[PDB]
């Protein structure tokens, strides 16, 4: 057979062992899934420095805690602006699942609070910036390279598919690289605890599984598909499925067709199509042998598992690195003023924030 | 090319979800 007798008992024993380790990573989620911390801070402990980030979903500054000097990535809400765009439900979630998950490269929610007119959730500040950034700029990663981001994508998969979160938001866009060289996954509005299916129409284009296209239930094999999307443009340095208008991207999706550039071994190229596969009853992630089937495949043969866990592996690329507080590896964006009004908005739906 | 055809789509820039 493939494996001796010792390659396979060791295999077997790593196997069992991350089982034993998920069920105490389980137990330790529900814990804190049924009883949130709230009410960790307030505005005037942090001095505000520059905006990060911005899009409809608010805003992300630099803030500085005053009395450590500690950075924080602090992402500010609008209140009103949540309800009006109907995103009660997805940021309460997202606060939820971020003060219950604990794992090496998921974000860490070190406060929250929340004033008269906004939320405010403090995060750990990741100061390499969006993988997206890195990527375009040097064109496309090596396979090593690509391979190292790839498998703690895996393990932060694993891990939340234990707990039944299906991640649904995966793309270049939303990792970003730690001063050691690893990925902190940030963003959780779309994230759902579900054990069956769903069937909600969300993500992003090029990253969204034919299930989602063609309006079937689905479940956590998207975000199996949307890993093999990810890899690939790691690769590559353009994603599988694109074109003009997303209508044209989803007729590729679905068609069942996927092409290579010539430098990709043919070992990613069997992982791909085994991940980019249209035939739920054949992807892998969704297979009686589960993810162990993609943690097993040839093209991970060189991957320490463990070691990347235990961030003991040596990152292949380090962002540049001038000081804690520095924003260099973010864009710039206008500063807007931050009001907060003298009477309470939305009280009632922010409750359990 | 594929990578002239990418470069054409006129998505090489940040992606939006789409609720956005
Ligand atoms: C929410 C936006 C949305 N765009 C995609 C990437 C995520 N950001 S972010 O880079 O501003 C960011 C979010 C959370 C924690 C961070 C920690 N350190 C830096 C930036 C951080």
């Amino acid at each position: 057979g493939h494996m001796g007798n010792a390659a396979a008992a060791k295999k077997g024993s790593e196997q069992e062992s991350v089982k034993e380790f998920l069920a105490k990573a389980k137990e330790e989620f529900l814990k804190k899934w049924e009883s949130p911390s709230q009410n960790t801070a307030q505005l005037d402990h942090f001095d505000r420095i520059k905006t990060l980030g911005t899009g409809s979903f608010g805003r992300v500054m630099l803030v500085k805690h005053k009395e450590t000097g500690n950075h924080y990535a602090m992402k500010i809400l609008d209140k009103q602006k949540v309800v009006k765009l109907k995103q009660i439900e997805h940021t309460l979630n997202e606060k939820r699942i971020l003060q219950a998950v604990n794992f090496p490269f998921l974000v860490k929610l070190e406060f929250s609070f929340k004033d008269n007119s906004n939320l405010y959730m403090v995060m750990e500040y990741v100061p390499g910036g969006e993988m997206f950034s890195h990527l375009r700029r040097i064109g496309r990663f090596s396979e090593p390279h690509a391979r190292f981001y790839a498998a703690q994508i895996v393990l932060t998969f694993e891990y939340l598919h234990s707990l039944d979160l299906i991640y649904r938001d995966l793309k270049p866009e939303n990792l970003l690289i730690d001063q050691q060289g690893y990925i902190q996954v940030t963003d959780f509005g779309f994230a759902k605890r579900v054990k069956g299916r769903t069937w909600t129409l969300c993500g992003t284009p090029e990253y969204l599984a034919p299930e989602i296209i063609l309006s079937k239930g689905y479940n956590k094999a998207v975000d199996w598909w949307a890993l093999g999307v990810l890899i690939y443009e790691m690769a590559a340095g353009y994603p599988p499925f694109f074109a003009d208008q997303p209508i044209q991207i989803y007729e590729k999706i679905v068609s069942g067709k996927v092409r290579f550039p010539s430098h990709f071994s043919s070992d990613l190229k069997d992982l791909l199509r085994n991940l980019l596969q249209v035939d739920l009853t054949k992807r892998f992630g969704n297979l009686k042998n589960g993810v162990n089937d993609i943690k097993n495949h040839k093209w991970f043969a060189t991957t320490d598992w463990i070691a990347i866990y235990q961030r003991k592996v040596e990152a292949p690329f380090i962002p540049k690195f001038k000081g804690p507080g520095d924003t260099s590896n973010f864009d710039d964006y206008e500063e807007e003023e931050i009001r907060v009004s003298i009477n309470e908005k939305c009280g009632k739906e922010f409750t359990e924030f | 090319t594929t990578y002239a055809d990418f470069i054409a789509s006129g998505r090489t820039g940040r992606r939006n979800a789409i609720h956005d």
